């Protein structure tokens, strides 16, 4: 009864709608399995997450450019900024393994063992290092304005939203990829393009899209 | 069911030890959209020729209907306001919808106006029969009124779309031997039924 | 899918990619240090 | 009555029995406790009479089975043509075809194998190779690898369509046992659909593509000046241009007055004097012939109008007073088990592959195809070998079948049961045919070597002393030389320029002159058919004694394939039809081995060489040193041997290294061909010993090989050693001194 991705066909075994988004999509069968198939949940929610953020700095810094603030376009921003300030390549990277690592080997093992890093094993710490869900470890921190104990019609709501957006994101972030890598150019510049004449600026006529 | 003859002289409706594409519901479902396309065809590749022939139309258009840009290498036209591509695009996307529903109606009948379509599902509940589901729509003047007149209906349905295909055919023969326009042979086999002729033509 | 994956579990196929592997190693490694001899 | 039949989602699409290994079998689904094990797992994965007995089962599965093997052809041609087009020198050969040589294979900038990028011209590296798509694609009429690369694509496609094919006729709609049973409709189908419609739409294509892009690249007109083939198609001015006829249409070949197109449907014979191919207005005429006598074939059985004849009904109407009840019951036979079929189609299939290899060397179709000496004898001596290999094969299936499912109560007196009757004589006559061709052939060899190192050339046998020779040859030689004057009064020419006459070169290179025969190829003609009919011998055995013996009276119940009986009686070791076949298969060898010998050292002896008159490549040392073997020996082998043993520093050290490669394993396999399993099981348990007492004895129990499987091992070890080195040495030499 779930509005299904195809529309006709019945959904598969273990997709049943428990979760957010539950159009019944996995003609690959990659979730029979349970433990997968939570697994590929938090992978899936990390994603959103991420596409959300880059798309969010992509779209952002793209604007600043157009405008006459001088901000770089994003594929160059990187080494035009390392080369203007007095930064170094290793100690930057070696600094961003450092944490990421820390916190993202945390969330690892919290994964493996559902509850023992709020087990004070911490400085002092406990009831905000203990996740709440697979992938939704709202504490006083993590959800901090405090939603998640709140509400949980509005919460499931907010889950659905938060899964949505975070494909649209990722499907948008590729997008911005292709349409530099193709028009070589600025993707807010192709928009204002397309906007300048639709039936001409497209891919139709950007002659490698289509390679006729 | 309408239409037949007791011909088929080469016997594949046989329904016994059927399968696959081969089964008389699929095949005279197939038969019945090729007649509809048939006649929509004809009609189409004649209109302009004539239409242009009577001067009622700009001969900037009325160009022979094989080069409308279907071939460029046949012949190209312009002035479409959007290019043959982007256009080929939007007619990609349009019938990938409009066949891929049909053929889930066909396959899970009844099963296509379920899921929420912008309240565009009671329309395609239509009968439990393909190529025919009525429906306020599809039967938009209730017709079939004596249901004698129905099967007459569909009697004329299947022979004027037969008679489409063949003149399609016709169509296709006579543009690649004599390379002129359809119309253009009518009006020379009018002007010497004996010296315009596929005979002459030789 | 658990029956395909035990396929992969299967002899024959898990020899071949940890041969791949092995070949692979080595040829990046002749190529990046090439014609080595010594220490 | 004929119509359509088939049946619904018989098998499902499943991974279950993916993860039950030998599923198939209910004996080995029980699963593994020793190593052998594993070996009859493999052997007897595809062993479908053994694997159950349905007919229909095993007739769905051989159908799906046939649509893998032609999606993996698909694959590889896919692959032939898309290596051609994007790193070959295929368009540098085209401008030049006579100093450019074919090169697509290219190696990579590694710890030391980039020196085999051999400069073939062209300003290209690589490796040259032998298979002819360059003259075959120039025949055709490719000159953009845009037509290369969108033929790939294609031909990838159609592997997956096969694929699927397999798939959807073994899992969702399989056919039923009639309807494989259909024959007549079959041969019907077959030789009017296939064949007939494959000429003519062959005749067309020539027609229209390749007769005319072909006479402007001879005209010598620049190769991409040269217009498209759709171009060529549509503008009728053109064609006219070039053919006069083509301006009338088709009006007068309806007019029934087909001399008029006699422009390019020619009779000429003989060959294309700028290219060494024939004239492709004759092949043509010619596939045009072929087209309308296999569609007129298509129509000959009756399906499901009266008209038409009965196989059956024709079968049993031929029946003799010498033969009793004649042919009775062989459409039954035929109608029922595949091993007949099997057995039959190899044993032609093999002998046309041999006819193919040999009318190919003899008229050589394509253009500049005569140039490459080493196209030529690759070509020729892989063919045979195929040739070989499925003959062997077809006898092998033959005696399979008889063991397995010959029935005798059907064929009470028929011609198969009075062969088997007087088998005995049968067998004792081509024994003695066979020793006494032997003796003879044979003998003349040792005794012309024995003359020669004694000191008395003068009693030896060739051209100069007692002479041999094959007047027969020579005489049909002359006929068919003398042939067009009244035979063929409307031929141009002889059809080979081997019955006699002139002799065209190009590119200072020779195309083809008269062959001489001499004593030597009689006495080379004459070993041929001894080996030939003793390996007959051998399988003609193996099938005769397939179900008993006067020594094992109950060899049927046994199965095909088993090691022996017991040393009882006296030693039964080899007895059965399998090992039958094993022997066969040796002797084949043997026999092809010498036979591409003698093509190879005619050939570089007597026809090729450059014309200055010509200088044949070893100038002619053949019809001398070919009549004993000391010379055979030393004057051809151990001569010819010189570039591939100092093949090294160059793109050729590969061929040396093969050589020997070869070498060794060849003399690898004679460990196999010579021990016994029980001792190796002995030093087998000794092993065990050594693991067992570190705690480090597999759970898998160690089995020496079954005896069998030694035999086997053996002897593909063997033939691959001996067929590797000649092949290494081959090449090697030919693209070395041509
Ligand atoms: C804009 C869409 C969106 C929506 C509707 C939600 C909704 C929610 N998020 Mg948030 N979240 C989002 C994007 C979104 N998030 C993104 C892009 C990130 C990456 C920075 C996060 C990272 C994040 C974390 C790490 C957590 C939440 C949590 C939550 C829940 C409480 C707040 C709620 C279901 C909390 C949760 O799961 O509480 C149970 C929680 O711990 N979110
Ligand atoms: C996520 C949504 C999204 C959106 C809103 C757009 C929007 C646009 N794309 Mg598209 N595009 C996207 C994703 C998206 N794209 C993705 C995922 C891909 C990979 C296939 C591309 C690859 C792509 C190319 C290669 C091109 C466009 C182009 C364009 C522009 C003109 C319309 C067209 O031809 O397409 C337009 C601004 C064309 C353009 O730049 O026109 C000015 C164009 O050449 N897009
Ligand atoms: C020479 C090969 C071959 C042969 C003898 C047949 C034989 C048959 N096919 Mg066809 N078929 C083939 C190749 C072949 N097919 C290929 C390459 C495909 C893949 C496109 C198919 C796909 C196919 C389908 C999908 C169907 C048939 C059907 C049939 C039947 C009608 C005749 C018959 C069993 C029909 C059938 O079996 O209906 C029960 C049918 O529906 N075939
Ligand atoms: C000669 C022309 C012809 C005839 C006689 C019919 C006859 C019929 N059509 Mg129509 N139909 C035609 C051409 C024709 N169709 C074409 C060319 C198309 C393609 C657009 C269709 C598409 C179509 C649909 C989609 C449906 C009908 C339906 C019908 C039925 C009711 C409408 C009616 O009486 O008309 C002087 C009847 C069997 C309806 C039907 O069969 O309902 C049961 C229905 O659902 N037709
Ligand atoms: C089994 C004996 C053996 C040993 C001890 C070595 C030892 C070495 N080989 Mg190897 N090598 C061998 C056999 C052996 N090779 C064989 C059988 C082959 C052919 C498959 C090669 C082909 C080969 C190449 C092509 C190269 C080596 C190289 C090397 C070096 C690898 C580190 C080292 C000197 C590399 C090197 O730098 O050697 C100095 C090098 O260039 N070897
Ligand atoms: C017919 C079988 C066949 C064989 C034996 C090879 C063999 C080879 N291919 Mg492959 N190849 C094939 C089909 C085949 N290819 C097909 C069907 C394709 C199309 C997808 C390709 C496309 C292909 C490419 C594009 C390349 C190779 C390359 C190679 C080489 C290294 C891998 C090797 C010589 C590599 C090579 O030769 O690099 C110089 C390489 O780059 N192949
Ligand atoms: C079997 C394949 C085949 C195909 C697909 C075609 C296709 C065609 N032929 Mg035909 N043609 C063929 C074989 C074929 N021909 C053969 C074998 C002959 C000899 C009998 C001819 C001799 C021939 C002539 C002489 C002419 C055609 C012509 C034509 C064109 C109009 C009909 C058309 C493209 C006409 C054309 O357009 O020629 C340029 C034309 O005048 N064909
Ligand atoms: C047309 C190709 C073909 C096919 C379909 C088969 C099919 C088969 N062969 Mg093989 N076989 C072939 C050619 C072929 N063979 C050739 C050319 C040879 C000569 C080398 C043999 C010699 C051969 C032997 C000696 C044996 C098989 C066996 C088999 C069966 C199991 C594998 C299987 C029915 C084995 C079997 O189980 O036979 C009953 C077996 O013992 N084959
Ligand atoms: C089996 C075939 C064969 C045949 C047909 C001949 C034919 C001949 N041999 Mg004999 N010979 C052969 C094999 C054969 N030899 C072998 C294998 C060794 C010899 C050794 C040999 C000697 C030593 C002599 C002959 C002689 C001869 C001649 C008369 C007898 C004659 C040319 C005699 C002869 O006439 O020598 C000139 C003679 O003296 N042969
Ligand atoms: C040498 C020899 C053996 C001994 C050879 C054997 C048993 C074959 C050994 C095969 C390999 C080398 C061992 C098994 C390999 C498997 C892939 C297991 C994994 C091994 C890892 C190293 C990958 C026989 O058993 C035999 C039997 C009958 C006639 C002649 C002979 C014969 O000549
Ligand atoms: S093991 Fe060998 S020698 Fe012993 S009986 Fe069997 S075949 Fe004969």
């Amino acid at each position: 009864v779930r509005p299904v991705w195809f529309p006709g066909n019945p959904p598969p075994a273990h997709l049943d709608g428990s979760l957010a988004g539950d159009y019944g999509f996995d003609p690959l069968f990659l979730g029979q399995e349970p433990q997968t198939l939570k697994w590929y949940v938090q992978a899936e929610l990390v994603h959103g997450r991420f596409a959300m953020l880059g798309a969010a700095g992509i779209i952002l810094t793209s604007i600043g450019a157009k405008v006459g603030l001088g901000f770089p376009e994003w594929y160059d921003a990187g080494k035009v900024v390392v080369e203007k300030n007095n930064i170094d390549f290793p100690t930057l990277m070696v600094i961003q393994f450092y944490l990421m690592g820390w916190a993202e080997t945390k969330r690892w093992y919290d994964f493996k063992n559902p509850g023992s890093q709020a087990d004070g094993s911490f400085l002092g710490f406990t009831e905000e290092f203990k996740g709440l869900e697979n992938g939704y470890p709202g504490g006083r921190f993590f959800d901090p304005m405090g939603l998640s104990r709140g509400d949980a019609a509005k919460y499931q709501e907010y889950k659905q939203k938060e899964v949505k957006n975070g494909r649209l994101a990722m499907i948008a972030c590729l997008g911005f990829a292709a349409q530099y890598a193709a028009t070589g150019k600025g993707p807010l510049d192709n928009l204002a393009d397309h906007l300048a004449d639709p039936n001409h600026v497209n891919f139709a006529t950007n002659g490698v899209s289509i390679p006729i | 069911l309408p239409g037949d003859f007791g011909f088929d002289p080469l016997g594949l409706l046989d329904p016994v030890n059927s399968g696959g594409f081969i089964e008389p519901k699929w095949l005279q479902y197939s038969e019945v959209i090729h007649a509809r396309w048939a006649m929509l065809g004809a009609a189409g590749c004649i209109a302009p020729e004539v239409l242009g022939a009577a001067g009622l139309i700009p001969d900037a258009t009325n160009i022979k209907w094989f080069e409308s840009g279907v071939i460029p290498p046949a012949g190209s036209y312009n002035g479409y306001w959007a290019d043959p591509y982007t256009i080929f695009f939007v007619e990609i996307v349009a019938m990938q919808f409009a066949e891929l529903r049909r053929l889930q109606d066909f396959r899970y009948p009844g099963s296509m106006g379920q899921q929420y379509f912008l309240g565009l599902e009671a329309i395609f509940k239509g009968s439990g029969d393909a190529a025919y589901p009525g429906g306020p729509f599809f039967n938009l003047f209730n017709l079939g009124k004596t249901e004698a007149a129905m099967k007459e209906l569909k009697l004329k349905e299947i022979k004027n779309g037969r008679l489409a295909m063949l003149a399609m055919l016709g169509y296709g023969a006579q543009a690649v031997m004599t390379g002129k326009g359809p119309f253009q042979n009518l009006v020379e086999h009018l002007a010497d039924p004996v010296n315009n002729n596929i005979l002459t033509n030789f | 899918m658990k029956d395909f994956t035990t396929y992969l579990s299967t002899a024959p196929v898990i020899a071949t990619i940890w041969f791949t592997f092995t070949a692979g190693l080595l040829i990046e490694i002749n190529r990046y240090f090439p014609d080595p001899l010594v220490f | 009555k004929v119509k359509i039949a088939v049946d619904r989602n018989p098998v499902e699409t499943s991974f279950e029995k993916w993860a039950k290994p030998g599923h198939f079998s209910r004996t080995l689904s029980k699963g593994p406790n020793t190593t052998t094990w594993i070996w009859n797992l493999h052997a007897d994965a595809h062993d479908f009479d053994s694997h159950t007995s349905d007919l229909e089962e095993i007739s769905r599965k051989v159908f799906s089975a046939h649509f893998g093997q032609l999606g993996i052809i698909f694959i590889w041609l896919s692959g032939m043509y898309f290596h051609g087009a994007r790193f070959s020198n295929y368009e540098a050969w085209l401008s030049d075809p006579t100093h450019i040589k074919p090169s697509a294979q290219v190696v990579w900038p590694i710890v030391g194998q980039e020196i085999l990028n051999g400069d073939v011209g062209g300003g290209f590296q690589g490796i040259q190779i032998t298979s002819g798509f360059f003259q075959l694609w120039r025949a055709s009429g490719i000159t953009s690898e845009l037509q290369l690369y969108t033929t790939a694509i294609g031909g990838l496609v159609m592997a997956a369509a096969m694929f699927f094919a397999g798939w959807f006729h073994y899992h969702k709609a399989a056919p039923k046992l009639e309807w494989f049973q259909n024959v007549e409709s079959m041969l019907n189908h077959h030789l009017g659909g296939l064949l007939g419609l494959g000429s003519l739409a062959w005749a067309g294509h020539q027609i229209h593509v390749s007769l005319p892009v072909n006479k402007l690249l001879d005209a010598g007109v620049d190769p991409k000046e040269i217009p498209l083939p759709h171009d060529l198609l549509l503008n009728r001015a053109i064609m006219a241009d070039l053919y006069p006829s083509f301006a009338k249409g088709i009006a007068p070949f309806f007019t029934l007055n087909w001399s008029e197109y006699s422009d390019f449907l020619t009779f000429k014979g003989g060959l294309n004097p700028v290219t060494g191919g024939l004239w492709l207005s004759d092949t043509a005429h010619h596939h045009v012939a072929i087209a309308v006598l296999f569609l007129v074939a298509g129509h000959m059985y009756r399906t499901n109008w009266g008209i038409g004849h009965s196989m059956k009904e024709i079968l049993e109407a031929h029946r003799g007073p010498f033969t009793g009840e004649g042919h009775v019951g062989l459409y039954e036979i035929l109608t029922t088990s595949w091993h007949a079929q099997l057995a039959i189609n190899l044993a032609l299939f093999g002998s046309l592959s041999i006819i193919v290899a040999h009318h190919m060397y003899a008229m050589p179709p394509y253009p500049y195809l005569a140039t490459d000496y080493g196209t030529q004898l690759s070509l020729f001596t892989h063919h045979t070998w195929i040739g070989g290999f499925c003959i062997v094969g077809a006898g092998a299936h033959a005696a399979i079948f008889m063991v397995r499912d010959y029935d005798p109560t059907n064929n009470y007196n028929n011609l198969l049961d009075r062969v088997i009757r007087h088998r005995d004589a049968i067998i004792s006559h081509l024994n003695w045919v066979c020793i006494f061709l032997g003796f003879h052939s044979f003998g003349l060899y040792i005794h012309n070597d024995t003359m020669s190192a004694l000191g008395r050339p003068q009693d030896m046998f060739s051209d100069t002393a007692i002479q041999l020779q094959p007047v027969f040859a020579q005489w049909i030689q002359n006929t068919h030389f003398l042939a067009p004057q009244l035979t063929a009064p409307n031929a141009l020419a002889a059809t080979s320029l081997t019955w006699g006459g002139d002799l065209v070169a190009v590119g200072g290179k020779v195309a083809m002159m008269p062959i001489s025969l001499g004593t030597s190829d009689f006495m080379v003609h004459h070993i041929h058919a001894f080996t030939i009919h003793v390996t007959v011998l051998i399988l003609l055995k193996g099938v005769l004694f397939a179900r008993s013996s006067r020594l094992i009276p109950d060899k049927a119940n046994l199965g095909f394939r088993f090691p022996c009986d017991g040393p009882g009686r006296g030693g039964t070791c080899q007895v059965s039809a399998w090992d039958h076949v094993f022997l066969g298969l040796f002797w084949m060898y043997n026999s092809l081995s010498i036979v591409i010998f003698h093509f190879s050292w005619k050939m570089q002896s007597d026809v090729w060489g450059t014309v200055t008159g010509v200088s044949h490549i070893t100038g002619g040392n053949f019809a001398q040193s070919a009549n004993t073997i000391n010379g055979w020996l030393r004057d051809f082998l151990w001569a010819q041997s010189s570039q591939v043993i100092q093949s090294y520093g160059s793109a050729l050290s590969a061929y040396g290294l093969i050589f020997l490669g070869a070498h060794f394993v060849w003399a690898f396999s004679l460990m196999f061909l010579f021990s016994g399993r029980g001792y190796w099981q002995e030093l087998i348990e000794s092993i065990v010993w050594a693991h067992n007492k570190l705690k480090v004895a597999p759970a898998i129990q160690p089995r020496a090989l079954s005896i069998t499987q030694g035999r086997a091992v053996g002897v593909a070890h063997y033939l691959l050693g001996g067929i590797a080195t000649t092949w290494s040495f081959f090449l090697a030499r030919i693209i070395s001194v041509g």
